[PDB]
RNA sequence: GUGAAAUUCUUGGAUUUAUUGAAGACUAACUACUGCGAAAGCAUUUGCCAAGGACGUUUUCAUUAAUCAAGAACGAAAGUUAGGGGAUCGAAGAUGAUCAGAUACCGUCGUAGUCUUAACCAUAAACUAUGCCGACUAGGGAUCGGGUGGUGUUUUUUUAAUGACCCACUCGGCACCUUACGAGAAAUCAAAGUCUUUGGGUUCUGGGGGGAGUAUGGUCGCAAGGCUGAAACUUAAAGGA
């Protein structure tokens, strides 16, 4: 006896999406910026933004009646990194305290097969 | 600190060789003693070579302590050397055990084997 | 030097079969032994079960090269060793080595337990790896007791058994020896028995 | 070792050593006189076949070639030579 | 000084080889030299899992890893403190620990 | 309902509604990811799938068998790996092994081929006559031609 | 995205995820005091194509060989000429950063180039900064390739068979340790040893520091440029360990 909302978390740098949608995600739900928790403007990614960010998502999800939750996440992703920035963490264990409930968790991060030639030039970014 | 010191050590040492025997832990007993033996400066000196000395006799008794020996603990050791008795003689098990493939060289070497083998991992 | 019964007699099939040394290893048969009877489709090496009255028992004449056994030792750092070996130095000459070897003890005139040899012997040559080298020198013979695994370079003889656990480290040196006296000692020449066991011989305390 | 008798050596020493170092150099590979079972007859094939050799004529096969030695089939006595 | 037998690395009988570019410097590098890792972490933590096998909808689960290599400029290598300066003797080692 | 396929997932489509109850049609599967980049080490031979297909119900399918080498239980070296020829006979094998669970045909009757990971079986038993092999899966599996609707050809998968 | 930033993407829902696709680029870990090539240089798999080293050899020919001014193949990359390719990086150019300035370092994009066919150029710290042939000195323990021997280790299948293995030996490597009898300015060197007890064979190079590998001529190249290579003038040190 629970529904079930899909999570769609991200954290590169610089920023953070706490993201609720359907399961199948054509439409979607109370989406949750970073900035918008904290006006620094400095730390965008703070483990706080996320922290107080992701509480949002369980007003807007206990709100229209998301008891729970499946949880994605995904990295930048791309060429970047692939090391999760802070977000994902804080939101993975406020979002634990926030009643919800879990379901099925893993990465998305985007993996490639190689190719689109990385930024920087060949002797690097660099102080 | 509380940290010893060589010229100290070096001089109860020297001195335990000779005179574990007079030896002794009431150290009050050392201390007169240790001026008739030893020829010391000072009397703070000497209250801290017999304070080490007793530090040998309180734990030499607890047992065998290191790179000192009185002619007392070396004699127990020609005392406490030796041992098992009989010496090896199997009867129980007589055959003596003579890995399957120990028969080879000593058909090709002798007189008696009373062996034990590993018939074939 | 062909004698009579040194030769198997009534019991050389029965008393092994419960102690295991016709066996090998795993997925192991090392260039450097003849020293695996075949090899079976099912496992695993059924060491040539005839010649290890061979090189465990050279090995005793050699000597036989001691005018004074406490030089004729045992050589270990093991468990199950450190009461065949410590041991082999009781009943007959040797310094037991076991537990500490003492490195040196063959490099080099500096140390503490003092060595200079003419046949020393080593259980496992994975433990006693440095009758191989404090050997590789100068003027010392050795002896490896040589499994499926002995690097077989300078010494010289093979010495074959299994290791894997159990006993036949330890329960094998007293070949080397009971038959190394049977050549100059004092004993007795079939047989009448030999009053140990090889069931004093296993542990002291796990 | 350091001396030695290089003349003879072991028999051992020569079966593993390589064909040409045995000192005087002697082939490894031989030939083998085969009864395909049906005939008696007798082909001298050898070890090393590069062909499958027929046998006499029946029309049979053999001995496949392969990196060094034949795979014979099955039937055939193969005594060697 | 030469420094380094093999010269820094990795590379025989092969001439020239695919590069590879760095997570961090962001520099390009070839896959001799490189100096790889597998972090692999539990994306969950240890101080969360506790409140995560507790409040899941899940009478246990499991706890999914998270794969990934990384690859590094020499320099940032030493930078980021991954690789040190071994004396140089303890150099021609090549021990994880 | 199991947990045995604890990873791996379904993506299904809505073909049509009712009442309120969108019936579902297969859209393809997947693994968790993860579970792949996990089962892949250092120190051991990767290979790789692939071949599409006319079914006969008239989908066309594309299908990934990624598969392994495995040691031997007892093998010195640290290893386990390829020759190559082994290799190239190794995926000429898959692709036949998988036209022919597929012409024998049906989504729904492919589908129970999927569920039971019956198609990893058949692959070891026709490769151990070769090499030893693990994990071999489908991987995925993506859809591309599917036909026209036939509502009940689908309602025939409901009561 | 960072040392910290900001430029940058963000209902036209990015960043994440799923799976499939497309394209050109590379050949991970394995991968090392290890492989082969004249050097440059070469790693996914298999098939042709011809080449070659090392051994082994009671085959052969019989002094044919050593180094080489002249001359003639190859020559990283960059760069050029015209087509193809144009993912990624990324001088140039633009940028936002930092900064007293910042035309640089840091960040994001970015032609050209990286890749290939066909044709040029011929330089490099082309590095063991050590010409090759040879012949002789002093110990070792490894390894790659062969070959020889051990009723050698497993494989077990019935014994063999091979094969992996062990060890013994060797010839040819690619190195390494240790001594110093020797050599050296030393640091160090089994070759930089066998040199004032001065000489086995031969080809290149240098003779203080700069001026300067420039100016000139002469020449190869389409160009970049190369090879050749002054002097006047100036100067008591420049340098090695």
């Amino acid at each position: 006896s629970q529904v079930f909302g899909v999570a769609r978390i991200y954290a590169s740098f610089n920023d953070t999406f706490v993201h609720v949608t359907d399961l199948s995600g054509k439409e979607t739900i109370a989406r949750v910026t970073g900035g918008m928790k904290v006006k620094a403007d400095r730390d965008e990614s703070s483990p706080y933004a996320a922290m107080l960010a992701a509480q949002d998502v369980a007003a807007k999800c206990k709100e229209v009646g998301i008891t729970a939750v499946h949880v994605k996440i995904r990295a930048t992703g791309g060429t970047r990194t692939k090391t999760p920035g802070p977000g994902g963490q804080a939101a993975l264990r406020a979002l634990a305290r926030s009643g919800l409930r879990i379901g099925r968790i893993e990465d998305v991060t985007p993996v490639p097969s190689d190719s689109t030639r990385k930024k920087g030039g060949r002797r690097g970014r660099r102080l | 600190g509380r940290v010893r010191t060589k010229t100290v050590k070096r001089a109860s040492k020297a001195l335990i060789e000779r005179y574990y025997p007079k030896l002794t832990l009431d150290f009050q007993t050392n201390k007169r003693l240790c001026d008739e033996i030893a020829t010391i400066q000072s009397k703070r000196l000497r209250n801290k070579i017999a304070g080490y000395t007793t530090h040998l006799m309180k734990r030499i008794q607890k047992g065998p302590v290191r790179g000192i020996s009185f002619k007392l603990q070396e004699e127990e050791r020609e005392r406490k050397d030796q041992y098992v008795p009989e010496v090896k003689a199997a009867r129980s098990n007589g055959v003596l055990n003579v890995d399957n493939q120990t028969s080879d060289l000593v058909k090709s070497l002798g007189l008696k084997l009373p062996l034990s083998v590993i018939n074939v991992s | 030097s062909l004698p009579a019964t040194f030769d198997l007699t009534p019991e050389d099939a029965q008393l092994l079969l419960a102690a295991n040394t016709h066996l090998g290893a795993r997925n192991v048969q090392v260039h450097q032994e003849p020293y695996v009877f075949n090899a079976r489709p099912d496992g695993v090496h059924v060491i040539n079960v005839g010649k290890t009255w061979e090189k465990l028992v050279l090995a005793a004449r050699i000597i036989a090269a001691i005018p004074n056994p406490e030089d004729v030792v045992a050589i270990s750092s093991r468990t199950f060793g450190q009461r065949a070996v410590l041991k082999f130095a009781a009943h007959t000459g040797a310094t037991p080595i076991a537990g500490r070897f003492t490195p040196g003890s063959f490099t080099n005139y500096i140390t503490r337990s003092f060595k200079e040899p003419r046949l020393v012997i080593v259980t496992d040559p994975r433990s006693d790896a440095q009758a191989i080298k404090e050997a590789s020198y100068v003027n010392i013979p050795v002896i490896a007791l040589t499994d499926l695994d002995s690097p077989s370079e300078f010494v010289d003889v093979a010495i074959p058994c299994n290791n894997r656990g159990k006993h036949s480290i330890g329960l094998i040196w007293y070949l080397l020896a009971r038959e190394v006296l049977r050549l100059r000692g004092a004993l007795v020449d079939r047989t009448q028995p030999w009053s140990i066991m090889p069931d004093l011989y296993f542990y002291r305390d796990p | 070792v350091l001396v030695q008798d290089l003349l003879h050596p072991t028999a051992a020493s020569e079966a593993r050593k390589h064909k040409l170092k045995t000192l005087v150099q002697g082939p490894r590979s031989y030939f083998l006189d085969v009864k395909c079972p049906g005939c008696l007859n007798i082909t001298t094939v050898f070890s090393h076949a590069q062909t499958a050799v027929t046998c006499e004529s029946c029309s049979t096969i053999l001995c496949t070639p392969t990196g060094g030695k034949a795979k014979l089939s099955e039937g055939t006595s193969f005594r060697r030579k | 000084p030469k420094k380094r037998a093999s010269n820094g690395r990795n590379k025989k009988g092969r001439g020239h080889v695919k590069p590879v570019r760095c997570v961090n410097c962001s520099k390009s590098i070839p896959k001799d030299k490189a100096i790889k890792r597998m972090a692999i972490r539990n994306i969950v933590e240890a101080a969360a899992v506790r409140d995560l096998s507790e409040a899941s909808v899940y009478p246990e689960y499991a706890l999914p890893k998270t794969y990934n290599k990384l690859h590094y400029c020499v320099s940032c290598a030493i930078h980021a403190r991954i690789v040190r300066v071994r004396s140089r003797e303890d150099r021609k080692n090549r021990a994880p620990p | 309902g199991s947990e045995d396929h604890s990873f791996r997932k379904i993506k299904l489509r809505v073909d049509e509604v009712q009442g309120k109850n969108l019936l579902t049609n297969f859209h393809g599967m997947d693994f968790t990811t993860d579970k792949l980049r996990s089962m892949v080490r250092k120190w051991q031979t990767l290979i790789e799938a692939n071949v599409t297909v006319k079914t006969s119900d008239d989908y066309v399918l594309r299908i990934f068998a990624i598969a392994f080498t495995r040691a031997q239980a007892n093998q010195v070296k640290a290893h386990s790996y390829a020759q190559s020829s082994h290799i190239r006979a190794i995926r000429k094998v898959i692709s036949e092994i998988l036209t022919k669970e597929v012409q024998g045909s049906t989504l729904a009757q492919l589908t129970s081929k999927l569920i039971p990971e019956v198609i990893n079986k058949e692959i070891e038993n026709a490769t151990k006559d070769i090499f030893p092999l693990q994990n071999i899966h489908v991987r995925k599996v993506k859809l591309l031609k599917q036909p026209k609707f036939d509502v009940g050809a689908l309602m025939a998968l409901h009561g």
